[PDB]
């Protein structure tokens, strides 16, 4: 819509049922000494049925981003923000937060998550910033951080970013990476029947600000890596700490696909 | 190498495709010279830099495990080298800007924690400023309280015309003004909290003012005089105030009871 | 597709279904938001593609202008290609 206009759209998500088209989108402005002095942004779901106004419009206090949806349903939709300020919005009202997840001493920096964890008969979360503290928040009943652990390197530099993180599509028992920035994916599981440091894998090897992650489905668990501006494809094993197809060194810095 | 078998039988043929090899890094050595000096947070500038630079450090290591060569340690030599040369510039910049972003400031903030934060993340891969920087983030718990308190006095009235026109909250207003133009900042903290103290005043009013506002005549009659009860207990030109909220009840009343 | 898969449905459109005839009063409320908001597109459409075309480098047009009474013709075309759109939907309801 001509409203769509000096809003780069910093994500977009699809919507989890099958034969409903509509498309929750996710419009931003990063590099933020050029924050925009017009629109407080308010993303927005369309449909292809008709290419009508947005259905219905989410209106954030802040700059909302990398907006997950909620899990294979009609009902419900997250957000991500710029505060940290997680969000929450039902469909039966076009307006602000329904359940805005508060502040808390923690996490208060730039959130590109609001990434779903399969616990049944409920919801739940976790998120990720240029802080490092990657910070589980509550289920169903939301306002508290259920497993708030602020998350550290072996070696002690725990401004650790991510982006982008990948769960298991083998029945999903907290086994994860995190596509940290700084050219270095880390992975991750929760429970650590060692003490807490619990995170194994730096795989260094790919260039400088990584921006994808993907683990591969239909039938197996090869994970991807199509951050930097070349197009690798890695495997998950202790000895195999490199590609297998790496392809093409590419012009045009690389930003993103699956 | 899974293979590497030398002798005089393959060599003859792989004279030819070591040339390949170096025409090809010139090739990709030409598409990263255009996306350089085509394309040419703050720190966005260092990773561009040290991105491609450790990027062309590894073909150097590949090739040199001698014609074409010198040519590619041509365009090698000085692009390696002044693309080093813009990485210590940048630094030189960048110290200039964060040293005079922080002597302002005895947005930018946001820009110059998150700028000291990533080349210090750079530079482990001055000391009084990292000092400020700690302080103004365990103060940022107390920057988090200032906007509870420009909260508070956005929210902060015709009721509450009686207690403003009887309250002395200016002398903690103006004790914020000389403030307002060390251990200072710590107890003008402690003085916010005392002032969030009358912000629940200040709702208290606003309580006392949404419960005023909400044969069987006589049980209407009860209801009616123990919210006026309610509101004059918990009140305490403050009499004529009060006679005047009474008297806006009466006449809310006597809407809502002739419907 | 967004110039010719709109006006190749909004012209297979049928307005009345099969006293009570008052739900086809409500029926015929709907499907005029459909082509409502099918046409709008397609002003939309054809509008952006003049930008396309006028919006691009080609270094020996900085001396020639883009003309304009062609491209009204352009425009002209679109306007009667609804027209044949709505014609042929009322006539086919009507049968």
């Amino acid at each position: 819509d001509p409203n769509n206009i000096k809003r780069s759209a910093s994500y977009v998500n699809w919507h989890p049922d099958g034969s409903v088209p509509k498309v929750v989108v996710a419009y931003s402005i990063l590099q933020f000494q050029q924050q925009p002095a017009g629109m407080p942004l308010s993303s927005y779901i369309w449909d292809v049925n008709n290419p009508n106004t947005p259905e219905y419009e989410m209106v954030p206090t802040s700059q909302i981003c990398c907006a997950k949806f909620n899990l294979k349903d009609n009902n419900l939709v997250g957000a991500g923000q710029y505060n940290g300020q997680l969000a929450y919005f039902d469909v039966r009202k076009g307006n602000g937060p329904v359940e805005a997840t508060p502040i808390d001493i923690s996490h208060r920096d730039p959130i590109y998550d609001f990434a779903w964890l399969q616990s049944k008969t409920g919801t739940e979360c976790m998120t990720v910033s240029t802080d490092g503290n990657v910070l589980w928040w509550d289920l169903r009943k939301m306002n508290e951080c259920v497993e708030n652990m602020p998350l550290k390197e072996k070696n002690s530099e725990t401004t650790v970013g991510g982006v982008c993180l990948e769960y298991d599509t083998n029945a999903g028992p907290t086994n994860f990476m995190v596509g940290t920035e700084q050219g270095q994916i880390f992975s991750c599981n929760r429970k650590a029947k060692n003490p807490v440091d619990r995170v194994k894998y730096v795989l260094s090897g790919h260039h400088g600000p990584i921006y994808g992650l993907r683990r591969n489905p239909f039938n197996s668990k090869y994970f991807l890596s199509i951050g930097d501006w070349t197009a690798r494809v890695w495997v998950e094993d202790t000895a195999v700490k490199t590609p297998i197809l790496t392809t093409k060194y590419h012009p045009t810095y690389l930003t993103g696909g699956t | 190498d899974s293979f590497e078998l030398d002798r005089e039988v393959i060599a003859h043929d792989l004279e030819k495709k070591h040339t390949d090899l170096l025409h090809s890094y010139a090739r990709d050595l030409k598409d990263v010279a255009d996306l350089f000096h085509q394309y040419k947070p703050y720190s966005g500038a260092a990773y561009w830099v040290r991105g491609l630079m450790e990027r062309i450090k590894d073909p150097m290591d590949r090739l040199l495990t001698s014609e074409l060569f010198r040519e590619i340690q041509r365009t090698y030599d000085h692009l390696w080298e002044e693309m080093t040369e813009y990485r210590t510039r940048a630094v030189d910049a960048w110290c200039a800007q964060v040293a005079a972003t922080s002597d302002e400031k005895l947005p930018a903030l946001v820009r110059l924690l998150r700028e000291t934060k990533y080349f210090l993340l750079l530079e482990t891969s001055s000391a009084k400023d990292l000092f400020a920087s700690a302080d103004t983030f365990r103060q940022q718990i107390s920057a988090l309280d200032l906007i509870c308190s420009i909260y508070n006095k956005v929210q902060r009235l015709a009721v509450e015309k009686p207690l403003v026109q009887q309250k002395l909250d200016a002398v903690e207003q103006a004790l914020n003004r000389g403030l307002a133009e060390i251990d200072t900042y710590i107890k003008e903290c402690m003085e916010l909290v005392k002032d969030v103290d009358l912000v629940l005043n200040t709702i208290k009013d606003n309580v006392k003012a949404t419960q005023g506002i909400l044969f069987d005549e006589l049980n209407d009659a009860f209801n009616q005089l123990i919210q006026q009860r309610h509101s004059e207990i918990r009140d305490a030109k403050g009499a004529a105030s009060w006679r005047a909220y009474v008297d806006y009840f009466s006449n809310i009343v006597i809407d809502g009871f002739s419907a | 597709n967004r110039v010719d898969s709109n006006l190749g449905a909004i012209s297979s459109t049928l307005l009345v279904e099969l006293e009570g005839f008052v739900e086809q009063n409500r029926f015929q409320k709907k499907q005029a938001e459909l082509l409502a908001i099918r046409n709008e597109e397609v002003r939309r459409a054809i509008e952006d593609l003049y930008t396309l075309v006028r919006n691009y480098p080609r270094e020996n047009t900085e001396d020639v202008l883009d003309e304009k009474e062609v491209s009204l013709l352009v425009r002209h075309y679109s306007k009667n290609m609804y027209n044949a759109i709505m014609q042929c939907t009322l006539n086919s309801l009507q049968a």
